[PDB]
């Protein structure tokens, strides 16, 4: 219990001495036990789905809970959770004149959520009758919408 | 902010109002319909309660003297005096239950000496329970005090 | 009799008592302001200052902070009652003080204000009362989950041996959605970066930097005078600079339209949920109501599950029956004495029940141990009737 | 034999029924020991 | 009031019943002797 | 600034995914408000140490720390001991040298509040108002007639 | 006790599975615990009887 | 880096749960060392470079 804390409250002094790719990636400090016990397989029979569809639904319903539940040191996931995957064609970038830097920047602009304020603000004028939160940009939902990024 | 063509200096005051105002105007307190602020201390999952609140005054005791003109303290919603009273009404019962036992002891034992042994028996037995429950971890809780009395 | 004097006696946990200190909160309708709720907090404060001088020593109003959460809808005022000597009658005690108080707020008002004896107890364990929760287990949205909760709250009140069930605090007020046409923006020559920190650093607030003030470092915020961000017509007042050194109105690239969102989205255990604070029937009690609520939540649409004296005593007293007989034979070996004492139990307990069934007491914690002590003296008495005579 | 078996508390009714018996169960052993050492001594020493 | 009301009831009815009238005598009679 | 939906899945959900691998735990919960304010609660088994149990939750949150908006990072992330219930709520008013419900909220929070929260195991202090801050109120018409933005 | 509660938490994901999604158990410790207790407690009673 | 290896760009929402958004390239444009020349980067003077 204490031995974990010590290692992980000293790692986190070297945290800002790390690549930013790594910082937003998963840094973890857990309890080791080189040995599984329950390794619950999860397959499909009737409504057929792939070894990828299941890896996502497993990791978007059950995995989150298990690792928490009854002192589970760390859960292993046999596959991966879904993610909006893009496959940049290089010839198609050249014939319009473009890079992956322009693709990445277009997703870090159109695909984001923004903190717009509200009507009837925190300090208002005395006698206002309304108070409602403003909405701004939204984190995108489906494949279709990621296809229509300018 | 800027210097337009004809060297006319635009400052931050010209474009905006600048006052030293609150960081958050979402909440506002009025002690008896009169303007004021305060401090609503909350406990720390496993704290000593009556000892924390005794030391709320202890730390607060040395801010008192350096207050400017008009700034005074006042106490609403306060736990303290309920602790004070439940002890005082239970310890009142304690002595009443002795005195009353001493009369029933004399009515049956006309010997004065005889209404003295049981009178001077349980005083000690109570103290031992303070010495025993202290040794096991308990406090002078609402519970352990009715345990003396019962 | 004894049995019927006990099964019929209702079971509480711990008695709620006067603490010289109570409180009462406020809750305005959808999208009310700080000036609307402040009018109510005044009316609350003065029922206590004019119509309760003998009783109240000092109030402490607060505008925009309920115990649901926060916002210009909510509120609360902390009361501090004059000491108990100056407050003699039962009417001068919090049972009766929060009675005519709550009556006053349901009478001469158009919002929601209550009042309550501070549960001396702990937050949890009201007895004849529950805390249900409605999880969205599948991939349904907040809007579809809401509808299932409207059908749950409906079906319980459609056939309540009743119940009293209500939501926790998802009022569901509207929101001013602003769609930014991305094509339009870049044609006029504006960065989406600049556009977002115009609307963000004007209408909402933005932590820029820290400055020094009289020793202590504080913060520096930037926003806008109130009057340029009160209504949706004031959006056009803000002109952003475009690449080609010239201004552009919001209205140009903007789209104005309202929507139905919710101002607080609860999430129980990694998934979106909605809290349902219902109580046991006036006849029934918990185990009845709770299991007569699991069958109503299981009758809702797919992808919508759920999650929530004491059963204590039944087993505790079981060992009180086992350890007695042995201790009634460690000094009283026979199988004659171990059944003597065994009758003084309900000899005395019938009366313990009777005194608390007669007056306004209940089967709380102090009474349940008032039984055990009543049995310890019952043993005593009897064991002398035995030990001596044997 | 009825106090400590019920002093096997549970849940949020922990120290509740626990401290309940024990406090007085402690008071039983202290009242017994006094009724075996002090109350005897005193009673002999000086009763009549 | 929650403590004492619960005990007062018990006591009045424990003693004035036990010592006299109902069991606490009637017991050893039919428990010790009765059949064995 | 953030509305109920923004905080719901840019701070709330990010933590809830990275809030696992912890000892003693029956459930978690959350409230994501429209004022832009989320706060999660993890309830543990009875008798569990609040000392160690805090560390675990807050040395796992801080793996999802760099997965959060930068507005939120420089804002107050806190991990404390809960106790939904005040005890001492010390009002602080003015009588002689009159000052507003804002002047007092600052002086309270720039002299006493800092010390109280520290002092004798105070879980967390509540402040009824706000501490001062260099507040600016940008006029939009005055920005346009020189050609400017926030 | 951890592996007993692996099923406990997993018990309430079971019902909301879509068409075809079913569970199956390879490499599992549980039943070896079950058996070593059962064969030792078997010895216990045999050692009494004998 | 963002073609041959992968690059964590931003997060998006998918059926409630927030997931990730990655960017790379179809397999066939990063299998052998001859496919390095396929990628043309923009240069200051608005024109491509192998
Ligand atoms: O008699 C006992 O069992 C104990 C007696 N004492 C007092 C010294 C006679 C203790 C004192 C303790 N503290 C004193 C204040 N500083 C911290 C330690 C303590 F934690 C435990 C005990 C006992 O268990």
């Amino acid at each position: 219990d204490i031995a974990q804390v010590q290692v992980q409250n000293k790692l986190q002094l070297a945290m800002p001495l790390l690549p930013q790719e790594v910082q937003q990636q998963g840094v973890s400090v857990e309890k080791s036990s080189s040995s599984f016990l329950m390794v619950v397989g999860v397959i499909n029979t009737d409504g057929t789905m792939t070894q990828e569809d299941i890896s996502d639904y497993v990791a978007a319903n059950m995995k989150d809970a298990i690792s928490r539940t009854s002192g589970v040191g760390d859960v292993q996931l046999f596959g991966s959770q879904y993610a909006m995957r893009i496959w940049m064609n290089p010839n198609e970038l050249n014939k319009f004149q473009l890079t992956p830097v322009d693709v990445i920047t277009a997703i870090k602009a159109q695909n984001a959520q923004v903190a717009a304020g509200q009507l009837g603000g925190t300090p208002p004028v005395k006698g206002q009758q309304l108070n409602a939160s403003i909405i701004a940009q939204t984190r995108l939902t489906s494949t279709e919408e990621f296809g229509k990024i300018l | 902010l800027k210097v337009n063509q004809d060297g006319s200096r635009v400052l931050l005051r010209d474009v905006a109002k600048i006052e030293l105002g609150g960081e958050n105007y979402d909440i506002i307190a009025e002690f008896n319909g009169q303007p004021a602020s305060g401090l609503g201390i909350k406990l720390a999952t496993g704290a000593n309660a009556l000892d924390t609140a005794a030391a709320i005054r202890a730390e607060l005791a040395k801010m008192e003297p350096f207050f400017p003109s008009g700034l005074k303290i006042v106490y609403p919603y306060d736990t303290t005096p309920f602790v004070k009273i439940s002890i005082h009404e239970v310890v009142k019962t304690l002595v009443e239950a002795i005195i009353l036992v001493f009369l029933v002891m004399y009515l049956f034992l006309q010997n004065f000496r005889a209404t003295l042994i049981p009178t001077i028996a349980v005083p000690v037995v109570l103290l031992g329970t303070f010495a025993v429950l202290a040794a096991f971890g308990f406090s002078i809780n609402t519970l352990t005090m009715f345990g003396m009395v019962l | 009799g004894m049995a019927y004097l006990f099964v019929r006696l209702p079971s509480s946990f711990l008695p709620d008592e006067d603490q010289g200190v109570f409180m009462t909160m406020v809750q305005l309708p959808a999208g009310a302001t700080q000036e609307r709720t402040q009018k109510v907090l005044n009316e609350v404060t003065h029922y206590y200052l004019t119509k309760e001088k003998n009783n109240v020593e000092s109030v402490f109003a607060v505008n925009g902070f309920g115990f649901a959460g926060r916002g210009q809808n909510t509120g609360i005022a902390f009361v501090s009652l004059k000491d108990w000597a100056d407050r003699p009658g039962e009417e001068n005690k919090v049972e009766a003080i929060t009675m005519r108080a709550t009556r006053a707020f349901s009478q001469i008002k158009d919002a929601m204000v209550f009042a309550f004896n501070l549960p001396a107890i702990v937050e949890l364990g009201t007895a004849t009362g529950f805390d249900f929760e409605l999880i969205d287990q599948a991939g349904l949205g907040h809007e579809k989950l809401t509808q299932a909760r409207n059908q749950l709250l409906a079906e319980a009140a459609k056939h309540p041996m009743l119940t009293s069930v209500r939501p926790n605090g998802l009022e569901d007020t509207p929101q001013f959605k602003i769609d930014i046409d991305q094509e339009k923006a870049q044609a006029l020559g504006v960065s989406i970066n600049d556009i977002n920190t115009t609307l963000g650093a004007a209408w909402g607030g933005s932590y820029v930097n820290d400055f020094i003030d009289r020793g202590r470092v504080k913060k520096v915020y930037v926003m806008s005078e109130a009057k340029y961000r009160m209504l949706p017509d004031d959006i056009g007042d803000w002109y952003v600079r475009a690449a080609d050194g010239q201004m552009v109105p919001f209205s140009a690239f903007s789209s104005s339209r309202w929507e139905y969102g919710s101002p607080r989205l609860e999430r129980y255990n990694g998934l979106p949920s909605m809290e349902i604070l219902g109580q046991a029937a006036p006849g029934k009690s918990t185990g009845e109501a709770m299991e007569l609520m699991e069958q109503l939540a299981s009758k809702l649409p797919t992808g919508v599950g759920y999650d929530w004296s004491g059963n204590q005593a039944p087993s505790l007293y079981a060992i009180s029956l086992i350890v007695v007989f042995l201790c009634l034979a460690a000094l009283y070996e026979s199988w004659s004495i171990p059944f003597s004492v065994m009758l003084v139990v309900p000899l005395g307990v019938i009366g313990a029940l009777l005194a608390a069934t007669f007056r306004g007491l209940t089967n709380d914690v102090y009474f349940q141990v008032g039984l055990l002590t009543t049995i310890g003296l019952s043993a005593k008495n009897a064991i002398l009737i035995v030990e001596f005579a044997k | 034999a009825v106090f400590v078996p019920m002093a096997f508390f549970g849940g949020s009714t922990g120290a509740i029924y626990r401290q309940f018996s024990i406090t007085i169960v402690s008071a039983m052993a202290l009242s017994v020991l006094v009724a075996l050492i002090l109350t005897p001594a005193l009673c002999a020493t000086m009763l009549k | 009031n929650a403590v004492g009301t619960g005990v007062m009831g018990g006591m009045v009815t424990a003693t004035v019943l036990a010592i006299f009238f109902v069991p606490v005598f009637f017991v050893v009679v039919r428990r010790r002797f009765s059949r064995k | 600034g953030a509305d109920a939906k923004t905080v719901q899945d840019t701070v709330t959900q990010v933590i809830e995914q990275n809030m696992n691998g912890i000892d003693n735990l029956m459930y978690m919960s959350s409230n994501s408000d429209s004022t832009g304010t989320v706060q999660i609660t993890l309830t543990f088994e009875s008798g569990t140490d609040a000392d160690i149990a805090q560390v675990q939750v807050q040395n796992k949150l801080q793996l999802a720390m760099p997965l959060l908006p930068q507005e939120v990072q420089q804002q107050g992330v806190s991990v404390e001991k809960s106790s939904s219930s005040f005890l001492m709520v010390v009002g602080v008013i003015n009588t002689d040298g009159t000052m507003t419900q804002e002047d007092i909220s600052d002086y309270v929070a720039a002299n006493m509040k800092d010390a109280i929260s520290r002092t004798s195991g105070v879980g967390d202090v509540q402040l009824f108002g706000s501490q001062y801050a260099m507040r600016i109120w940008m006029n939009p018409n005055e920005l346009n007639k020189f050609q400017l933005t926030p």
